[PDB]
């Protein structure tokens, strides 16, 4: 029995440009088992239109997934990714920073 | 090798959540081309790459048949392991298996793969000779016996050396312009002040393929490895990858730092710096 | 194209 806590990365597909369409990606990896819940948040509100890749795993058996949605960046709205896994007591939140 | 094809199988026993689920994804290097999920509305093999869509209905029915059968076969496998480890029907369990073949320069098989894992740990694996196994523990020894009696190794060797290589070549041909062309990264450095004494120099590499890449920050030539914050290569979402390397440097002195980028899609390694503007 | 898992674990 092995349990691994997920690594999270919130970033955009292209350099964030206020006003134009882009994609908000939340990459979760290095976790085990596969059960995981990921939500893309906009000002704390959950975004209903979220798509994701198919479950796959790396050399070390750790699973990885990419959740994404098309959005329009603007320095007034706070975007974040909420992830819940068996290894987490409370859902971990990672804020989006257009500089990372 | 030059190119590789891999299949990642994930079978999971989920007590209460439902009957054993089976997922299968196919890759040619860093590109996913197929997917099967015995839990979706219509359990069928679906395309994940444009170039694979040119295959006729026969191909799809073929993949779907195999996968549907695999779903049942894996349910048995899960139960068998449960018994092997004297486990109850109360806890979730996952079996993972990776199949794959590496294409050598001569167009023939360079190396074959087949390894399985139970609950995140190695269980059984086919050896480099493609004729013997390696059991992680006594429970895996049982599987090894079954597989030896059923001549599974020989069956797999045939696949890896033949069918795998054959189809890998077909796929590579079909998606020639995407799978055989390496995309160089778009690079640029950004300056982010943290305090009136220090600033972070972040070197970016976006839209590159394949994922393999090397980013390095240098100060007057010396590699600042010990102070470089490097993130794990991440998917851009459009079949390309991105990655960055940052280093915290003192104000003013930043002009002494250069970023070194290495990627196969580049004739030679790049060397850029931050241009104040 | 994948192989056929005829034999279970």
């Amino acid at each position: 029995m092995i349990q691994r806590t997920p690594k999270i990365q919130v970033y955009s597909r292209h350099p964030a440009e206020n006003g134009k369409s882009n994609f908000l990606n939340c990459y979760v990896s290095g976790f085990h088992p596969s059960d995981i819940e990921v939500d893309l948040l906009k000002n704390g509100e959950r975004i209903e239109k979220v798509e994701h890749s198919d479950l796959s795993f790396s050399k070390d058996w750790s699973f990885y997934l990419l959740y994404y949605t098309e959005f329009t960046p603007t320095e007034k709205d706070e975007y974040a990714c909420r992830v819940n896994h068996v290894t987490l007591s409370q859902p971990k939140i990672v804020k989006w920073d257009r500089d990372m | 090798g030059s190119h590789s094809m891999r299949y990642f199988y994930t079978a999971m026993f989920r007590p209460g959540r439902g009957e054993p689920r089976f997922i299968a994804v196919g890759y040619v290097d860093d590109t996913q081309f197929v997917r099967f999920d015995s839990d979706a509305a219509s359990p069928r093999t679906e395309p994940r790459a444009p170039w694979i869509e040119q295959e006729g209905p026969e191909y799809w029915d073929r993949n779907t048949q195999i996968f549907k059968t695999n779903t049942q076969t894996y349910r048995e496998s899960l139960r068998n392991l449960r018994g092997y480890y004297n486990q109850s029907e109360a806890g979730s369990h996952i079996i993972q298996r990776m199949y794959g073949c590496d294409l050598g320069p001569d167009g023939r098989l360079l190396r074959g793969h087949d390894q399985s894992a139970y609950d995140g740990k190695d269980y059984i694996a086919l050896n480099e000779d493609l004729s013997s196994w390696t059991a992680a523990d006594t429970a895996a020894q049982i599987t090894q016996r079954k597989w030896e009696a059923a001549r599974v190794a020989e069956q797999l060797r045939a696949y890896l050396e033949g069918l795998c290589v054959e189809w890998l070549r077909r796929y590579l041909e079909n998606g020639k312009e995407t799978l055989q062309r390496a995309d160089p990264p778009k690079t640029h450095v950004t300056h982010h002040p943290v305090s009136d004494h220090e600033a972070t120099l972040r070197c970016w590499a976006l839209g590159f393929y394949p994922a393999e890449i090397t980013l390095t920050w240098q100060r007057d030539g010396e590699d600042q490895t010990q102070d470089t914050e490097l993130v794990e290569t991440r998917p851009a979402g459009d079949r390309t990858f991105q990655k960055w390397a940052a280093v915290v440097v003192p104000s003013g002195e930043e002009q002494r730092y250069t970023c070194h980028v290495q990627h196969e899609g580049l004739p030679k390694p790049l060397t850029l710096r931050w241009e104040p503007s | 194209l994948p192989p056929l898992d005829i034999t279970p674990y």
